């Protein structure tokens, strides 16, 4: 049982690392899109005055 | 206070005064750097000086960049912080040591002014708020 | 012939009543504290040019005379720049006289056109084993250096400088784009200490030209200093006919500086926050680093990745230009292996059998596979046991444990503080050496035989010395005399031998001090321009 749990939590950290890597990539996409959209909002606000 | 100057541009002061307080305090501490002695300058909340400079530049209608900041907001802090040096022996050997203080928002070093000052300074002392209430004070990560 | 019309930060508008200077042309502001060079960015119309300053614009008056030089920024190039430090506009900032110019070249240039390019795609032998085997350098390629602090990056820089000047007879330029002045001074003094920069009469025997655009310089000066280093390198390529090395220190700071000057000229930023011209402002620099028919420029550019995000547009645009990465690791450096090149995360485009041959390719892929096979069982050794698994698995453990040692190498610029003489290793010797360890011809030699040695006929002499050292141990004993009274005195004797230093309560500070008297009244200028009090009525 202990060796089966050692082999079972070996695949759990593998799964929680590949899910983490997918989630980190998607967070990087959301971070880049956040900076771009806030920047486009600021530029459109400034260009409507000048 | 026998050794400390305080340069205080508070919240009610105008934004150009909060912009110019680190530069004025660095000019006061460069006296000790330039005449052989040793300085310690502490720009407490360089974040707020950055916000004041952003205020003046958006009101002067300079073109805004990231988060609203000007293009030369990196040049602002690098031009300020590169005056903390250790001089050579043919210049008195004096020195000036800067401790800029940057407030983060929920602990990200990916904010724009925080990345700028991390790029400028030599090291960092990152204080983590999770370590603060675990008893660890100073909460140094 | 032209006069200052607007001063908005680092961005100066100059008005010319005659004909306008060209875009990218250099203008000298006549009459200022320091030399203020502007570079023409655009023609705004109404006989105005829009310029970006290379120094501070504080102290600049609308109507100040501005002289057009008729050309872009022009820098001294030649062998007389070796061992000197220049800023972006070509002035010596090393305080060692003028710069002995062979020529004065424009820093703005088109890339070497299609007929001049080399189609050969050959390897630059660098004399470093881990770099020549696993991640080779293209002659004419761009190489990303993912180092940092304390991984021996500066020693690797100075050794690429040293080995390229020693082997191929080419010179090096270091473009410190936006570096801190403490780090730039540290690299300067470390180059003087290691002999790749010589001062005084031996100045011609220097191998490196430093071009420093510091972090406190305006964004226009940090954005152009890589082009100044490029021009110094292109003189050695196109006139001297050499294999030049260019080191763009933090290519990301070049990107960030050009982004700042694009933001200051009022351009709409593109994706995440960058300049709209990011790919072309990067490609204008990187396409001048190539192999011509005369010589080549090989560029070793330190790459910073902004939020540990490789899909950020500045590293994603830089990685299109890179031909190799050499990742320097802290975990490699905490096994005492120097240089600290990560042998598995470093890549090269030159690593396929159509440019290096199947011999070198299969040796490199075998070494990389063996180190990978050891890497993915260290959670099996540390969990279940060292001698737990098979002998063949422990055979790969021993072979990769001695290959992981064998990638280390003593460096010639490190010998002035380490004592161990540096050893240039050739490419065919590296191939024939690692092939032998891979087949197993050196499974009998110890793991410390493969440590800080040049090639395969030195691991044998290392083991030979280690087994002569067995017979040199019975020459003496081990003991420490006089357990309590050899040299350890009473603690009062130890405080009565330290000498008291002089402390005074008059701190002084009035040593060479002016002590002016500051007026409390506000003093203005009248219309004639003389210092007058305020007229006391609103």
């Amino acid at each position: 049982e202990h060796a089966s749990r050692m082999s079972a939590m070996e695949n759990s950290t593998k799964s929680a690392g590949e899910m983490l890597g997918k989630l980190t990539l998607d967070y990087n996409r959301k971070r880049q899109a956040t900076i771009t959209t806030e920047l486009i909002e600021i530029i459109a606000g400034a260009s409507a005055l000048m | 206070m026998r050794y400390t100057i305080m340069v205080s541009a508070t919240a009610s002061d105008a934004a150009p005064l909060q912009f110019l307080a680190p530069y004025s305090g660095c000019a006061m501490a460069e006296y000790f750097r330039d005449t052989g002695k040793h300085g310690l300058i502490i720009y407490d909340d360089l974040s707020k000086q950055s916000v004041a400079y952003r205020q003046m530049s958006l009101l002067l209608r300079r073109p805004p960049g990231r988060e609203a900041f000007p293009g030369d907001v990196f040049y602002l802090h690098s031009r300020l912080l590169e005056r903390a040096a250790k001089l050579s022996k043919e210049l008195g050997g004096g020195s000036l040591t800067a401790f800029p203080v940057i407030e983060t928002q929920a602990g990200d070093v990916s904010a724009y002014i925080a990345t700028n000052v991390i790029s400028i300074t030599d090291g960092q002392i990152f204080l983590e708020t999770e370590l603060f209430y675990k008893g660890i004070r100073p909460a140094l990560n | 012939a032209g006069y200052v019309s607007q001063v908005i930060g680092p961005v100066v508008d100059v008005r010319f009543d005659g004909e306008l200077p060209s875009i990218l042309s250099s203008l000298e502001v006549e009459g200022h504290s320091v030399r203020l060079v502007l570079e023409v960015a655009q023609h705004m119309g109404d006989n105005t040019v829009r310029c970006i300053a290379m120094d501070s614009t504080d102290g600049l008056v609308r109507g100040q005379k501005v002289v057009d030089t008729g050309s872009p920024i022009k820098v001294p190039v030649g062998r007389g720049t070796l061992g000197r430090i220049m800023n972006v506009i070509g002035e010596p900032v090393d305080e060692q006289g003028p710069i002995d110019a062979a020529d004065i070249w424009s820093i703005h240039r088109e890339a070497p056109e299609f007929t001049e390019q080399s189609t050969e795609q050959e390897i630059l032998v660098t004399g470093i084993k881990v770099v020549d085997l696993l991640a080779p350098y293209q002659r004419g390629g761009k190489i990303g250096l993912f180092g940092g602090a304390g991984v021996g990056k500066t020693v690797l820089i100075m050794e690429l400088i040293n080995n390229v000047a020693k082997a191929h007879g080419g010179f090096s330029v270091f473009a410190g784009v936006g570096e801190r002045t403490r780090e730039g001074n540290d690299l300067y003094r470390e180059m003087i200490e290691s002999g790749v920069i010589k001062l005084g009469a031996e100045r011609g025997n220097s191998k490196c030209t430093l071009v420093y655009g510091q972090m406190n310089e305006p964004p226009g000066a940090r954005a152009r200093v890589a082009l100044t280093g490029l021009t110094v390198a292109e003189y050695f390529r196109d006139i001297e006919g050499q294999d030049v090395l260019l080191f763009v220190d933090n290519i990301f700071r070049f990107t960030q500086a050009n982004s700042e000057v694009s933001a200051l000229l009022g351009r709409i930023p593109s994706a995440v926050g960058y300049q709209p011209t990011l790919a072309t402002d990067l490609g204008g620099l990187q396409e001048r680093i190539t192999t011509t028919t005369k010589g080549s420029i090989t560029s070793v550019q330190a790459v910073y990745v902004p939020a540990d995000d490789l899909t950020d547009p500045a590293p994603a645009t830089t990685f299109a230009h890179l031909d190799a990465t050499t990742v320097l690791s802290r975990s490699i450096a905490e096994l005492g292996i120097y240089p600290a090149v990560d042998p598995l995360d470093s890549t090269s485009r030159m690593l396929n059998p159509n440019v290096i041959g199947a011999e070198h390719y299969n040796v490199a892929r075998g070494v990389q596979k063996v180190l990978q096979d050891y890497k993915n069982l260290q959670d099996i050794i540390a969990i279940l046991g060292m001698d737990e698994l098979s002998e063949e698995d422990k055979l790969t453990v021993a072979r990769a444990r001695k290959i992981q040692r064998f990638l280390s190498q003593p460096f010639q610029v490190a010998e002035v503080f380490t004592g161990t003489p540096g050893k240039y290793v050739d490419l065919a010797d590296t191939i024939s050496g690692f092939q032998g360890v891979l087949t197993g011809k050196y499974d009998d030699l110890p793991e410390m035989a493969f440590y800080m040695v040049g090639d395969i006929k030195e691991v044998k002499e290392k083991a030979d010395k280690m087994a002569k050292d067995i017979a040199s141990r019975k020459e003496a004993d081990n003991k420490k005399v006089s357990e309590e009274l050899k040299d350890i005195p009473s603690l009062d004797k130890l405080v009565s031998e330290i000498k008291e230093v002089v402390i005074e309560e008059d701190d002084g500070l009035e040593e060479d001090f002016k002590a002016e008297a500051l007026s409390s009244e506000t003093v203005v200028l009248n219309e004639e321009g003389k210092s007058v009090p305020l007229p006391k009525k609103n």
